RNA sequence: AGAUGAUCAGGUUGAUAGGUCUGAGGUGGAAGUGUGGCGACACAUGGAGCUGACAGAUACUAAUCGAUCGAGGACUUAACC
RNA sequence: AACAGUGGUAGGAGAGCGUUCUAAGGGCUGUGAAGCCAGACCGGAAGGACUGGUGGAGCGCUUAGAAGUGAGAAUGCCGGUAUGAGUAGCGAAAGAGGGGUGAGAAUCCCCUCCACCGAAUGCCUAAGGUUUCCUGAGGAAGGCUCGUCCGCUCAGGGUUAG
RNA sequence: GACCGAUAGUGAACCAGUACCGUGAGGGAAAGGUGAAAAGCACCCCGGAAGGGGAGUGAAAGAGAUCCUGAAACCGUGUGC
RNA sequence: GUUAAGUUAGAAAGGGCGCACGGUGGAUGCCUUGGCACUAGGAGCCGAUGAAGGACGGGACGAACACCGAUAUGCUUCGGG
């Protein structure tokens, strides 16, 4: 329940591949331009699907 | 199906209700979007009751709603409120009642929230 | 071209690592939107230094603000901070609060 | 559980202290190896 | 379908999910009213009322607007040409 | 020159390399010492130079001498940093919403509901602790996260007996 | 002084028999270096701050408060094969 | 051109070797404010006229050090400067 042996640092990283950050799903706000997540409210337009809250 | 939303069934349905009742008076509320999509059925559902506007109804949404205020200057509570007000609101419409809409996350758990309203 | 450096931050290096792995290479611009929307906790530090750098640009050097680009960006691991969680039976667990130093280089196109 | 430092700062102060230690040969010793060592708190 | 990825059905000329309305099935005869009874309670209103995931409709709500990736197709020889 | 020989543990013998210091003599060094990093140089070995870079003041060479004189291993000592691995864990127990503050809020304050204790998780009070109390500022550390918050940090104040 | 030169040398070159441990006797550390001189960074920007980039001082700022040099382990960035 | 057959490049999610640049870390070199062992000389006891050792207090200014003792961060009174 223990490593026999100490990991080196090439499998270290083949390990670390994957592990990472995809981008988000990314949109412009057409209100007042800046970038947004799809689906989602554009925080300083304050704006979506062309309506404000 | 439907969620548990990390709770026992006697809580959820606290939270539940609690929610419907703030939402009832408020018209909009920002939570998670879980918890919203969790609320929007039995929100429409009592105010399909509210359309009903039979006493039987009154004393189901009794049962199931709390005992708050909804506007003050009117000694109103939620439940006079829910029957006279949206029902005379939405005669008209078959559903449909609420909109949710997507926020981004939360600082501290990452939790994606999302507002809900009554249209 | 221009530099900029947050030195000993409280904040593990690796998941510096990642967010800025993100946006090595790309425009300050977009850049700056991945970090308003990404959710970690890196990112508010990271697109603070970086407006730091485009502000160095543009007052020390008049680069043109929106023609920037990344030309490159890491982190470097600081003195950590050494503490101790009492453990069962009388043991304790050596903990390291680690620490970073973000250096981030912008030049033109 | 219940563990061995009880305080009381009595019973602390009538056996380990400086009275006690005075009163007796062998606490007087003590005394002078807890002086030329140099200790600041010589007794309770 | 699924630990997550994935897979599948759908993404506004669309029924993907929710909701709404019909139903199925389950529970068992709601609340209120009235009658009888001192009363507990019973009877009628009335196979009632209620109902999570079930299936059939329904464009009411949400699947928006976007964005990204993705080919230009090596050489030699043999046959047709 | 010729001839012959030259595997080697324990172990014996002999040749040397290198480090610190000292004596003497001869030197280098702000026009850049030692040390450190590179380099495709030299020597049979230990090893030794040269060039460049860093550094910014002491150091080699020769002959001798004297030694705390050479480290790869002791489940060695000390220190530092890794692996495991962004894994386990984040320490019993109902929270939700609206307002507010603030650079910044799941986590701080207020309100409303809901929930738990109730021979106890409530009131008094010992021993013990020794300023933790109150107020106002702060959020580097500690808080198993955050933090605008405190039993944390600063200031101040506060404990009245026939 | 053919004695040590900060893991050495007193345990202790620094507020040490301190902190800390222990009921107690008792045990018992770690931790030196800005610069010749503070001349210790006016002022401008980023930022809530911290921390940076400029400017300036200085022979030197890659000297900036763990402040001479600053190796290795370890951590990363880029790239020739 | 097509068809058939056969050859061979190139790839890089990421990784290895080398190189360059940095970080961390504190070795190494230089230095000494401290210590180690000795030589020569001196002195080898202090205390009820209250010891050694401490506690508590004293500064215009907080704590600590050092100094001092309600005459408290010095007071006479002889000298030096």
């Amino acid at each position: 329940a223990v490593p026999f042996r100490r990991t080196s640092k090439m499998k270290k990283r083949l390990r670390r591949t994957h592990f990472k950050l995809n981008v988000p799903g990314m949109t412009e706000c057409p209100s007042c331009g800046e970038m947004k997540l799809s689906h989602r409210v554009c925080k300083a337009c304050g704006s979506y699907n062309g309506k404000d809250i | 199906s439907y969620r548990k939303l990390g709770r026992t069934s006697a809580q959820r349905k606290a939270m539940l209700r609690d929610l419907t009742t703030d939402l009832i008076i408020n018209e909009r509320i920002e939570t998670t979007e879980t918890r919203a999509k969790e609320l929007r059925s039995v929100v429409e559902k009592m105010i399909t009751l509210g359309k009903r506007g039979d006493l039987h109804a009154r004393r189901q949404a009794a049962a199931y709603i709390r005992n708050e205020v909804a506007n003050e200057e009117n000694n109103q509570d939620a439940l006079q409120k829910l029957f006279s007000d949206i029902a005379t609101r939405y005669e008209e419409r078959q559903g449909g009642y609420t909109r949710i809409m997507k926020l981004g996350p939360r600082r501290g758990d990452g939790a994606p929230m999302a507002i809900i309203e009554l249209v | 071209q221009a530099k900029a450096v947050a030195r000993t931050v409280r904040i593990a290096p690796r998941k510096a690592r990642l967010v800025m792995d993100l946006i090595r290479g790309k425009q300050v611009g977009e850049a700056v939107s991945i970090l308003n929307l990404t959710p970690r906790a890196a990112s508010p530090i990271i697109e603070k230094v970086l407006k730091s750098a485009i502000a160095n640009a543009e007052h020390n050097y008049e680069m043109d603000a929106n023609n920037l680009v990344i030309s490159q960006a890491f982190v470097d691991e600081g003195p950590t901070l050494k503490r101790f969680r009492p453990r069962a039976m009388g043991r304790a667990s050596q903990i390291n609060k680690r620490t970073s130093h973000i250096t981030i280089v912008v030049s033109e196109k | 559980m219940k563990r061995t430092f009880q305080p009381n700062n009595r019973k602390r102060s009538k056996v380990h202290g400086f009275r006690s230690r005075m009163s007796s040969k062998n606490g007087r010793l003590v005394l002078a190896r807890r002086r030329r060592k140099g200790r600041k708190v010589l007794s309770a």
